[PDB]
């Protein structure tokens, strides 16, 4: 579970991302499509090239859920229940892929937040996301 | 991958009793049941509601047969596997959009179908050999994803 | 969450295992040291020889914990002279090996219980041991 | 694993500005902090509870340098990785008994330290070349495990 200090480091780090959140979104994705080619098997309908507006718009939506998530850190299973049903039932996206996004997302934060991304914050951030990933796979079976 | 001669013959000999039509079908159907999300490819098949109609669907059986068959070819190419399924790794990728975890998934339920088929004969040394096959085979089939 | 049709499946499966529990635990273990050679990195102080009285003595404990889990299907940990939070802190076993033990402990049951190993009781057994690994890896960080 | 003429250049060129001593103890330290179960191979270093203590632990630092040191010398021979690491693979398995999944966790932490270090200079195409490489080194240290 996230310790109280974890919950503080996550909100402290996200607060600093700010208006750039949806910006970092598309970047975590591009890094994912490019680093782990396998991840783009779920996007036959998306122009995945760089510059792409679809890869940008989506990143904004990925940013929004982690913001709603940070907002409801003590109640993620209820605030992300909607998406969990969307990924497992309607998308059926294999659980080993979220571990893949969370890594690119984390690298993307190590690239823009060098002051804040200390070893302590890094760890709390690897937790927060693992907990998100978990919630998103709750409804697979 | 290289296989210890007797560990290579445990594969060779046991395969010859495998009813590829019963094990092929059960390998796929038991996969569509256990890891639910794997149906994102099998929607054309039809009725996959309860684990019942999943197992009894003549499409699931039908496709598990040609899935096991191709496996039953790399069993000869037990040296260079890549230069065999590399063709199917293009397909399953570019055209078919299949996530490689599902192959890794197949190999494990298959290991279980065989043990459900040979009970006692499926000793640990034999399972272990059959693991060296399935993992390596899974990676050959997912070698050049771009 | 294990559905109610799951609990009753898991229960009948293990009750059928009866006294054979320890017999089975030890078998899944040896299957694991053979199929997945990396798992041996955690038992370099165990007599890993065929027929070993240290693995059989270990398969017993593991089964005794799996029987206790089943017999308190609303709560998964705590058992023997040191579990409770034993793995997370003392052993520190990488979470990745828990899925390997569960696989091998399922092929064991698919081998000896071919009649109760319907492709529905297999899904419950799978969801069960996944819920146990999830509980044992619960307080890791 | 495979790489390409242009990817090698990005790897090699981004490795020149790397301070192996620094990043070595920066990566192993952040590994021991994000995945504290890896501390099972380090009772013989000292205080490893608080992150302050892990990072500035002179013994962590001394060993980070050794690892990344021997990591660095592996980039040179990027066409024969499994060979180059055959003797460290056998030493980690037999002698040290180091679960190979530690190498993958360390590779992921090493990529974050390299993004944390180069900022924008560590673009998406640099991460993808670096992921391939760190996955490459991990399969190479794990090859001699039995
Ligand atoms: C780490 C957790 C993730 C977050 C925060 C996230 C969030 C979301 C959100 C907010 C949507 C928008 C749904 C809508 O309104 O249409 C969505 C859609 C989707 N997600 Fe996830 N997701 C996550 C991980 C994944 C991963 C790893 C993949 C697969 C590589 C993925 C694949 C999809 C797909 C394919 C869509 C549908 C896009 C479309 O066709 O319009 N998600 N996700
Ligand atoms: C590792 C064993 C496998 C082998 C050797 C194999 C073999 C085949 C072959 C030969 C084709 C059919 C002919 C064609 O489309 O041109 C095919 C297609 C396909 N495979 Fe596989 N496959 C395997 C595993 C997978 C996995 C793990 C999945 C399951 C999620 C899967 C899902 C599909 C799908 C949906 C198609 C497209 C429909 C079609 O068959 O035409 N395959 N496979
Ligand atoms: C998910 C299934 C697991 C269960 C139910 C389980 C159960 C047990 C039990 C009951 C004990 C003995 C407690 C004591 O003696 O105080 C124990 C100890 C231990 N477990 Fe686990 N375990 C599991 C997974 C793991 C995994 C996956 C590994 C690594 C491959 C592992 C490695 C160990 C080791 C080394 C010991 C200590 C034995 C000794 O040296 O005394 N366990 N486990
Ligand atoms: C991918 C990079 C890795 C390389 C190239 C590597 C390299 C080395 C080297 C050269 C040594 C010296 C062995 C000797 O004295 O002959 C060593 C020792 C050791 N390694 Fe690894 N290693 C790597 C990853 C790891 C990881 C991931 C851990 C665990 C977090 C680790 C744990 C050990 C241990 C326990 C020792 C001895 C520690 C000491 O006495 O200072 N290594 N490693």
């Amino acid at each position: 579970v996230l310790s109280p200090a974890d919950k503080t480091n996550v909100k402290a780090a996200w607060g600093k991302v700010g208006a750039h959140a949806g910006e970092y979104g598309a970047e975590a994705l591009e890094r994912m499509f490019l680093s782990f080619p396998t991840t783009k098997t779920y996007f036959p309908h998306f122009d995945l090239s760089h510059g792409s507006a679809q890869v940008k718009g989506h990143g904004k939506k990925v940013a929004d859920a982690l913001t709603n998530a940070v907002a409801h850190v003590d109640d993620m299973p209820n605030a992300l229940s909607a998406l969990s049903d969307l990924h497992a039932h309607k998308l059926r996206v294999d659980p080993v892929n979220f571990k893949l996004l969370s890594h690119c997302l984390l690298v993307t934060l190590a690239a823009h937040l060098p002051a804040e991304f200390t070893p302590a914050v890094h760890a709390s951030l690897d937790k927060f996301l693992a907990s998100v990933s978990t919630v998103l796979t709750s409804k697979y079976r | 991958v290289h296989l210890t001669p007797e560990e290579k013959s445990a594969v060779t000999a046991l395969w010859g009793k495998v009813n590829v039509d019963e094990v092929g079908g059960e390998a796929l159907g038991r996969l569509l049941v256990v890891y639910p999300w794997t149906q994102r490819f099998f929607e054309s098949f039809g009725d996959l509601s309860t684990p019942d109609a999943v197992m009894g669907n003549p499409k699931v059986k039908a496709h598990g047969k040609k899935v096991l068959g191709a496996f039953s070819d790399g069993l000869a190419h037990l040296d260079n596997l890549k230069g065999t399924f590399a063709t199917l790794s293009e397909l399953h990728c570019d055209k078919l959009h299949v996530d490689p975890e599902n192959f890794r998934l197949l190999g494990n339920v298959l290991v279980c179908v065989l043990a459900h088929h040979f009970g006692k004969e499926f000793t640990p040394p034999v399972q272990a050999a059959y693991q060296k096959v399935v993992a390596g085979v899974a990676n050959a089939l997912a070698h050049k994803y771009h």
